[PDB]
């Protein structure tokens, strides 16, 4: 993966999300 | 010239009909046995391109492991898009084996044996065979497990180097163990362990072929993940059926500038599903010892990107690479 929330996490530790297949993973 | 194209590949394996271990129930239904008789012939004079990042056997593989897993592994409860389903989750004996895929009639498998193949353009030393190598259906995050080395030295492969957003996937020619238990009699508490100074080579040799890559003057260093899902913020993957969950740090820390390493896991019962966008969770984790010693054989990493230093870090979540990481010297062709 869900990229709205993968980036709606990330963010909160400073960092852009970005699917890693059906995962989220922060840049 | 035989163009590259589609078709279904069959597998064929050393399943056997009276083991009920997953991996040998779903092979002995969806392939063959064993090619009895394997032939490798070479095509004198032949150059043939390839490109391991565009090649439909992986996608079928992919498939073909998600269908392995659908039918083997069942959840006792599965969310996906806001939807769930609940049914009987027992355990199972699960410990994966080789399959090979092959080419049907009117279709040939090319194999590169060019030694220093970077998975794309073109390649000198071209065979047919009927059937890929044996390939261990492993699915795992950051260090790719029980595949097959690079021959020579270490290989880095990735679609773009200069593309921080893609993935390298690193094969080593030297395996390092790594042992992993839940001792027998916190049942959720496992652990690790592998050889430090084997490790630490490792990555120096690692270190050397992205200098290569991205400028000897440039300083290497690993760092651990960034963050996200814990299934690839650490080193995740399925050991007698449960699912490992092995904190990295220690593996991911490194500069140019103990006898082992002892990385501390978790067995965890809800999960982020790579099949398919959504949770599974599984029954608490089986009693007694539960053991698996694994070959390290390649790794997925990331690179920031974005002056002077280079900073790579674990990754991996898109099981294709996994596939990519042994599918990437073949190709499938139709006969014409
Ligand atoms: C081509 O590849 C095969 C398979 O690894 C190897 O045996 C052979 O020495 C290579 N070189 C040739 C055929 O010139
Ligand atoms: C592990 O690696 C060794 C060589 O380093 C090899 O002999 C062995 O077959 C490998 N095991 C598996 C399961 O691939
Ligand atoms: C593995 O490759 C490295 C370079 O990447 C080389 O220094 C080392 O000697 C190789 N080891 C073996 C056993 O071939
Ligand atoms: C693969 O190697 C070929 C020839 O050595 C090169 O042209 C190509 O850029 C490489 N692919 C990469 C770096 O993705
Ligand atoms: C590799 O990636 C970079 C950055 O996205 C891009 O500028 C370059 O054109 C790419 N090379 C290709 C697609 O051959
Ligand atoms: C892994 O286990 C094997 C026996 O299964 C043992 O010989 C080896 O020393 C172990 N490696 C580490 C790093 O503990
Ligand atoms: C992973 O290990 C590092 C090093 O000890 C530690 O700082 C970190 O908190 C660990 N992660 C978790 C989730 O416990
Ligand atoms: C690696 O292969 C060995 C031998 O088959 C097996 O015991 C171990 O569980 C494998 N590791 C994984 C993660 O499947
Ligand atoms: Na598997
Ligand atoms: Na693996
Ligand atoms: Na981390
Ligand atoms: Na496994
Ligand atoms: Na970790
Ligand atoms: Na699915």
């Amino acid at each position: 993966x869900n990229l709205h929330f993968c980036q709606l996490r990330c963010k909160s530790l400073g960092l852009l999300g970005r699917c890693a297949x059906t995962y989220c993973a922060c840049v | 010239v035989w163009k590259e194209a589609t078709t279904t590949l069959f597998c064929a394996s050393d399943a056997k009909a009276y083991d009920t271990e997953v991996h040998n129930v779903w092979a002995t239904h969806a392939c063959v046995p064993t090619d009895p008789n394997p032939q490798e012939v070479k095509l004198e004079n032949v150059t043939e391109n390839f490109n391991m990042w565009k090649n439909n056997m992986v996608e079928q593989m992919h498939e073909d492991i998600i269908s392995l897993w659908d039918q083997s592994l069942k959840p006792c409860v599965k969310l996906t898009g806001g939807s769930v389903i609940t049914q009987a989750c027992p355990k199972v004996s699960f410990e994966p084996i080789p399959i090979h895929y092959c080419a049907p009639a009117g279709f040939a498998i090319l194999k590169c044996n060019d030694k220093k193949f970077n998975g794309t353009g073109p390649c000198t030393n071209v065979s047919t065979v009927q059937c890929t190598h044996g390939i261990r259906p492993v699915v795992s995050t950051q260090l790719l497990l029980n595949g097959s080395l690079a021959e020579e030295e270490i290989v880095i492969r990735s679609e773009n180097f200069t593309n921080n957003a893609k993935t390298i996937i690193v094969q080593l020619n030297e395996s390092v163990v790594i042992n992993c238990t839940r001792p027998n009699n916190d049942i959720r508490q496992a652990h690790c362990n592998l050889s430090k100074t084997q490790w630490e080579n490792t990555l120096e040799q690692i270190a050397i072929k992205l200098k290569e890559q991205f400028g000897n003057n440039k300083t290497i260093i690993f760092n651990p993940s960034s963050g996200g899902d814990p299934e690839i913020v650490t080193h995740s993957f399925n050991c007698g059926g449960e699912f490992f969950y092995c904190n990295s740090t220690q593996l991911f820390t490194w500069n140019d500038t103990g006898r082992n390493i002892t990385l501390p896991c978790r067995i965890k019962q809800i999960i982020n599903m790579w099949q398919e966008v959504g949770k599974a969770m599984y029954a608490p984790p089986i009693r007694g010892q539960i053991r698996c010693s694994s070959n390290i054989t390649g790794l997925l990493l990331t690179r920031d990107g974005g002056n002077g230093t280079e900073i790579f870090r674990p990754g991996g979540g898109d099981m294709r690479d996994n596939w990519r990481s042994e599918l990437y010297k073949y190709k499938v062709v139709k006969i014409e």
